[PDB]
This record gives structure tokens, C-alpha cells and sequence, in this order.
């Protein structure tokens, strides 16, 4: 039947998003 | 008549109180003090604390 395992289904966090456009900032 | 002359000499003094030139000279130093231009770039991230 293979249970679940959908992968973990989430987002990156808003924090995390900010996190990584800062990082995209820096490299603008 | 005298009353013409010293209305023409009221009138012709709020004149130069109203010349506003200098006014127009005023906004146009302004606009050249301030001379900015943007908007190349969009998606501008303004991290602040």
C-alpha cells in the first residue's frame, strides 16, 4: 500500500524567504 | 488724475510683490536640487531592522 511519504509538503519559511532574498540582494 | 497716479503706484506695487519669477526660479533650482532617477531596478529588497 506504500503509506504516505508525500514528500514533506511545506514551504520555505517567510523568514527563511527573507533570508534567501537577502542572500539574492547581496548578489544584485 | 492724482487718484489715478497713486492707484497706478498701489497697483504697480503689488506688482512687484507679485512678480513670482522668482517663485517659478525657486521650483526650477528645486527640481535641479533634487534631480533623482530610479527605477532601473524593481524588486528592490529593503531590509531594515
Amino acid at each position: 500500500r506504500k503509506l504516505v511519504h508525500d514528500k514533506e509538503l511545506a514551504a520555505e519559511d517567510e523568514q527563511v524567504f527573507l533570508m534567501k532574498q537577502q542572500s539574492l540582494l547581496a548578489k544584485q | 488724475h492724482v487718484e489715478g497716479q497713486k492707484l497706478k503706484q498701489d497697483g504697480d506695487s503689488f506688482r512687484m510683490k507679485l512678480n513670482t519669477q522668482e517663485i517659478f526660479d525657486d521650483w526650477a533650482r528645486k527640481v535641479q536640487q533634487r534631480n533623482l532617477g530610479v527605477s532601473g531596478r524593481i524588486f528592490t529588497i529593503e531590509s531594515t531592522r
